[PDB]
RNA sequence: AAAAGCUCGUAGUUGGAUCAUUAAGAGGGACGGCCGGGGGCAUUCGUAUUGCGCCGCUAGAGGUGAAAUUCUUGGACCGGCGCAAGACGGACCAGAGCGAAAGCAUUUGCCAAGAAUGUUUUCAUUAAUCAAGAACGAACCGACCGGCGAUGCGGCGGCGUUAUUCCCAUGACCCGCCGGGCAGCUUCCG
């Protein structure tokens, strides 16, 4: 990345003195914004190259130099584990990130002494450089915390496997006992239903004065005055 | 350029808008 | 202050302060009034008949120059459209849009986008009807609209 | 498996991978949040308390750079019919007082 | 006073954006096409006389 | 801020504005006289044309309505107008 | 929306001086607006002030000097008798010394002090001081 | 008186200027070129994984802290070729874009819609907020005037570079400016 380009020019001539030993070269091309490692004739070691790969990668991911370089030496490896594609939410993302380092450093640090393993969170991506049976360990419990699983419980159960481990006797024997237990879619909308401006507009009543609504009135009571009598000559025969 | 606004002529141009469109086309 | 956008544009003309007729215009009152005779004749909205003027006969404004607006000039001569122009365009939108719903069922923007645009068609229908240009029975029917324009 | 337990002797473990004096200031730093009294700030020349604020400054945007990168009155208010929005209100049970 | 620094801060920005946004024009535009005023003539429109 | 007069603005202030942010509305859009090639006939087109405009004479095709102001054909010859 | 283009006008009057300004626009004009300002103008609140006539309900630029703390509008619009005066500048305005209430009347728009002199009363329409 | 949401929307409330006129830095419509992981229908490609078929080879393969369930001489695992099925669409991918919200990412074709910008086009108050009602619906504080940088889209103007137009196409970069957005750093007022 771009703002990794700076702190690379200054400590670009430390790794090619330590590339030099092993005769493989490097080249830090500032245009391309690339970091190249190639082989050269005078180089006898096949597998350093990998090596030499190995390195570079880990620089790209601000891994800093002192513990960059350490992996060429044979007993340390190294593992990169991309935990970006695990949870869609950004914000989900984020706060169990937050729970991986945990407060003050406090789990990361107690992973790493339990781990003997250095383990840096940078982005998307932790870098972990250590043996090789401790990066198992790295990537089982890393990617357990993406998937909603607490850290707090694996780092405990490392813990009781460290102490299981200094027992001699059932180790044959298993572990199980002791690592600790938990009105169907119409496509067309609904007519938009009439407010009550709209229904003497219909009528005419909106534009008609106050001069005719009343005579209609007096023409209903009339009309019902003649059902009266029709009712009192009903009832008088 | 010419044939663009040619092909756009039958949207510009009504056939049923104004009301002696009507009446003459009943006839 | 867009009714279904919340954004709000600014976007529209500003009319200069002069309302005199420029002094290079060669053409009089009468000469115009044929031409908006002859672009209606033809089938043109009152909107478009204004924009033609504008483009290629240098008539800024057809009220500055004979003094009357274009739709009054219209009717006078009685070339009336049957439907107000805003209303009619409304009225033709909805008409595509239900037929192109018919085909897709599973179109539930276009669903939305219906209502809204039969709320604007119910809202201007009532303004006209206070207005009387409607008579005080018209109503827009969803099996009508396809008849009425 | 309780986890107030377990965090804490988790929580111990972890800052002893940090070093021995950074123990004390951690260890002094939570007892202060569970209520213990701050020890006093020392008194220092204010030449030099104005350069280390600067020093201090001065670090935080180089910080929150590369986090971008890797992304009391003494008096009330004289003015306070009720007045909202420019107008005016008056309630006609109070006009009553008014005129009265 | 923090009222009279606040508004010293504040009229010093405005300026040197003019400044900058100055002489980017005047370096691309040609020499002919941009006249230049000295700054006590600038804000003298006209004299009656 | 600089402090600017409202009554009196000065000719470049006003100029850069909105036309509709003005003290007064004035559109910055005009009239031009246009000579199309093959007939030398003076055609009037507005600036910001929004239809294609033909010579009466000849019926060549002078302006392609865009975005903005119309572009014209090559070879011809506008002088604003006023 | 707005109906009160003299509570608008009122408003960015009385926000801008709290803001310092020296020189305010005002729009839309209208000729009660330009009435209440050549009161308020009188007794030396505001100063003198330009009507730029464009052809849609004009505008107005309006000098300030600082004077001014509050003017603001009255809803009710009640109709108060000369002999009812008194109470009604109480109430309002904090003191008896400064600012003054503006009515309409038949004579025209003007404020407490004159339409004692002239025997009239009218319709509030709003204060300042 | 002691200390879930979101949009539309009915009633109600509420709504420019002028003495019929104007054409609101009110609103609606048309027109112009663009723009977008917006929606719907078809279409297509890409690895990975899994299963199946055949060829080569021969005792184991897998899993753990150590093991144990399982698969294997009728060939497991590994190496090669091809076929089928279910998901998924990396890197490019940004605090960018779009949508009323919930939400939206391979390619191509089709259908309808929309924001902003441009406008000396048209109508002329047609408006705002809203209980009721209707559509959709995962699984410190306050409209508090401003400023500075970037960024996405539209437009205007320009010294220069860089390509070039049978069709398709008229751009890439730099500088100034105008709007409406996504956000920062700051100030001013209540
Ligand atoms: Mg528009
Ligand atoms: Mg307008
Ligand atoms: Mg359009
Ligand atoms: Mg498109
Ligand atoms: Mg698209
Ligand atoms: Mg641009
Ligand atoms: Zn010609």
């Amino acid at each position: 990345p771009k703002y990794r380009e700076a702190y690379l020019k200054e400590c670009w001539p430390l790794v090619q003195k330590a590339l030099n030993e092993h005769h493989v070269n490097a080249t830090l091309d500032l245009i391309e914004g690339s970091m190249t490692v190639c082989t050269t004739k005078k180089t006898f070691d096949p597998y350093i190259i990998i090596r030499a790969r190995d390195l570079i990668k880990l620089l790209a991911r601000s891994v800093s130099f002192e513990q960059a370089v350490r992996i060429l030496q044979d007993d340390v490896a190294c593992d990169i584990i991309k935990i970006g594609s695990l949870v869609r939410n950004k914000e989900r993302f984020v706060k169990r990130r937050q729970r991986l380092i945990g407060p003050k450093g406090s789990t990361l640090k107690a992973l790493e002494l339990l781990t003997n393993c250095y383990i840096m969170v940078q982005g998307n991506t932790v870098s972990a450089i250590g043996p090789f049976s401790g990066l198992k360990e790295v990537r089982k419990v890393v990617l357990d915390t993406m998937k909603n699983i607490h850290p707090i419980y694996n780092i405990k159960s490392l813990m009781i496997k460290r102490e299981l481990a200094k027992d001699s006797e059932l180790r044959s024997q298993s572990w199980e006992r002791f690592l600790p237990q938990f009105k169907e879619y119409t496509p067309f909308p609904p007519p938009q239903p009439e407010s009550q401006i709209d229904k003497e507009l219909a009528s005419g009543e909106y534009f008609l004065k106050a001069n005719q609504k009343k005579r209609q009135k007096m023409e209903a009571i009339k009309a019902k005055q003649a059902e009266a009598i029709s009712k009192r000559q009903e009832e008088r025969n | 350029v010419l044939e663009r606004e040619r092909r756009k002529r039958s949207r510009k141009e009504l056939l049923n808008f104004y009301a002696w469109q009507h009446r003459e086309s009943k006839m | 202050g867009r009714m279904h956008a919340p954004g709000k544009g600014l976007s529209q003309s500003a009319l200069p302060y002069r309302r005199s007729v420029p002094t290079w215009l060669k053409l009089t009152s009468d000469d115009v009034k044929e031409q908006i005779y002859k672009l209606a004749k033809k089938g043109l909205t009152p909107s478009q008949i204004g924009v033609i003027l504008r483009d290629s006969h240098g008539v800024a404004q057809v009220r500055f120059v004979t003094g009357n607006k274009i739709l009054r000039i219209l009717k006078s001569k009685g070339l009336a459209p049957d439907l107000p122009e805003d209303l009619y365009h409304l009225i033709k939108k909805a008409v595509a849009v239900r037929k192109h719903l018919e085909r897709n069922r599973k179109d539930k923007d276009a669903k939305f986008r219906l209502i809204l645009i039969e709320s604007r068609i119910h809202r201007l229908a009532r303004y006209y009807k206070t207005k009387r240009v409607l008579p005080p029975n018209w109503k827009y029917e969803s099996s009508t609209a396809s008849a009425l324009v | 498996f309780n986890l107030e337990k377990a965090r804490l002797e988790v929580h111990r473990f972890g800052i002893t991978g940090y070093g021995k004096g950074k123990e004390r200031i951690l260890e002094q730093e939570r007892a202060i949040m569970l209520g213990a009294k701050p020890p006093k700030k020392s008194y220092v020349n204010y030449k030099v308390l104005q350069e280390q604020i600067k020093e201090k400054k001065a670090a935080k945007e180089e910080e929150k750079r590369l986090a971008q990168e890797t992304d009391k009155k003494s008096a009330p208010s004289i003015l306070s019919g009720k007045f909202k929005n420019g107008t005016l209100i008056l309630s006609p049970v109070d006009i009553k007082k008014i005129n009265s | 006073p923090k009222s009279i620094y606040s508004q010293i801060q504040e009229q010093r920005i405005m300026k040197e954006a003019r400044r900058r946004k100055e002489v980017n024009r005047i370096k691309h535009s040609k020499p002919g096409s941009v006249p230049l005023v000295s700054e006590k003539k600038k804000h003298v429109v006209a004299v009656v006389k | 801020p600089l402090a600017k007069d409202l009554l009196h603005p000065s000719p470049e202030e006003e100029k850069r504005k909105h036309k509709k942010k003005r003290l007064v509305q004035s559109p910055n859009s005009y009239f031009m006289d246009v000579k199309c090639p093959g007939c030398y006939k003076i055609t009037t087109v507005f600036s910001h044309a929004q239809t294609v405009v033909l010579c009466v004479g000849c019926s060549t095709v002078l302006c392609q309505p865009t975005g903005g102001k119309a572009r014209l054909t090559e070879g011809c010859s506008f002088r604003r107008k006023q | 929306v707005r109906m009160n283009v003299l509570a608008d006008a009122l408003k960015s009057i009385n926000n801008a001086e709290k803001r310092g300004k020296r020189q305010v626009l005002i729009r839309p004009c209208s000729k009660v607006i330009v009435r209440f300002l050549t009161v308020m103008m009188k007794h030396g609140y505001i100063g003198e002030f330009e009507i730029i006539d464009d052809h849609r309900a004009g505008k107005i630029v309006v000098n300030l000097t600082g004077r001014l703390n509050k003017c603001g509008v009255i809803s009710p619009r009640f109709d108060v008798q000369l002999k009812d005066l008194e109470k009604w500048q109480n109430n309002l305005l904090p003191s008896r010394q400064f600012g003054f209430i503006v009515l309409t009347t038949s004579a025209g728009i003007m404020d407490h002090e004159e339409a004692r002199r002239k025997h009239t009363g009218g319709k509030i329409l709003g204060f300042f001081f």
